[PDB]
């Protein structure tokens, strides 16, 4: 579930960070 | 059958008429409500006819959104009428739009599968119209909320575009929180994904550029898939923001490290025969910093656009350019003196 997944990137501080590396893979 | 209602005019003084309307039918459903499609009876004309079901307690943001709005890059509300709820705190009111079956997404879709671009000169009187539309609604505070190209109507003989479907839109005011999640995937802004829930109708800039960006392309610039994935496509061009970039989308955002990957060039992300000031105007739109986007105004007097203020210029048929320059006061109202730059001496009445 991606909106939660979401939620939790956003609240935790990991959007970015979490993005940059999924942008590696 | 002919059905006839007792209806208000949009735009215009609040005594009811009769209407009757025929032909009608279902082209559309979902969450929001149902759509159908029908003829009027006296003046031959289509329409849509939008039905949704609202609480009587409260007023409609649509219905009150679209009775300020009379502009002619914007859907016209020609009608709208109550019908009997069955929950007895609930009616269903019927928004009469207008009917065009012709959308921006239609065309570019279709030069898409016939492998060619859609031609320079319809780029820039479709993103043109859209922004004076966009320049229209936000001087009254209105955001859109979902601009993309299937919400861009057209007239394939005059070139008119309209915007419509204000089911996402709402008038925004600073220091009441709006929804983060809104806005079609393809066309959301950073600041959105990123959880603001403070933004501004900036959010509607980034989604023209997003759509001017399609244009230039031939699809989507930024596909996501999920809302995580949307911000890896945005970051595959614009690399990963700034933290002042970030503090600008969202005050509230907090991330104490990041790797930061640096952006493309623009001028690689489209094809090699992309007009330069096509893809310069759309820099100015794509961009993290949502204060730093050009407004719709200031788009509208870009020099991209320089070509429809020309006095000669004319459709590739040899018809006319629809009005372009009819500016209000209301319209310009952000900053009144780019009048002076948007309204050509030739246009002055």
């Amino acid at each position: 579930d991606p909106h939660r997944l979401l939620q939790q990137l956003v609240l935790s501080g990991n959007l970015i960070k979490e993005a940059v590396r999924r942008l590696h893979s | 059958k002919v059905t006839t209602v007792v209806a208000t005019p949009g735009q215009g003084p609040d005594r009811p008429q009769e209407v009757s309307y025929t032909d009608t039918k279902v082209i559309g459903n979902g969450s929001f409500g149902v759509v159908y499609q029908a003829k009027l009876c006296d003046s031959g004309e289509l329409v849509a006819i939008k039905k949704v079901l609202q609480d009587k307690r409260f007023k409609n943001r649509e219905l009150q959104i679209m009775r300020k709005l009379d502009h002619c890059n914007i859907v016209r509300l020609r009608y709208f009428f109550y019908s009997s709820g069955e929950k007895k705190d609930e009616v269903y009111l019927n928004l009469v739009l207008d009917y065009v079956p012709e959308t921006v997404y239609r065309v570019a879709r279709h030069y898409s599968r016939a492998k060619q671009t859609l031609p320079v000169i319809y780029v820039k009187l479709y993103m043109y119209q859209l922004f004076r539309s966009l320049a229209y609604i936000h001087s009254f505070g209105i955001c859109h909320r979902d601009i993309k190209p299937q919400n861009l109507l057209l007239d394939p003989d005059t070139a008119v575009l309209k915007l419509c479907d204000f089911g996402s839109a709402k008038q925004l005011v600073r220091g009441e929180p709006n929804v983060s999640y809104i806005c079609s995937r393809y066309y959301r802004a950073p600041e959105l994904i990123f959880g603001a829930t403070d933004y501004t109708s900036s959010i509607d800039v980034w989604s023209a550029g997003c759509v001017l960006a399609e244009l230039l392309l031939g699809q989507p610039i930024f596909p996501g898939d999920s809302g995580v994935d949307q911000l890896v496509e945005i970051i595959k061009v614009l690399g990963t923001p700034t933290r002042e970039q970030i503090r600008e989308m969202n005050p509230n955002y907090t991330e104490f490290k990041f790797p930061q990957i640096k952006a493309h060039p623009w001028t690689k992300v489209f094809r090699p025969r992309t007009p330069p000031e096509a893809i310069a105007l759309c820099s100015r739109l794509l961009e993290y910093t949502p204060t730093a986007r050009l407004t719709p105004l200031e788009a509208c007097a870009h020099s991209f656009f320089d070509e429809l203020r020309d006095p000669n210029v004319k459709l590739p048929n040899g018809r006319d350019t629809p009005a372009l320059f009819n500016f209000t006061t209301q319209e310009l109202s952000s900053n009144p003196p780019l009048a002076t730059i948007l309204i050509p001496p030739h246009a002055r009445i």
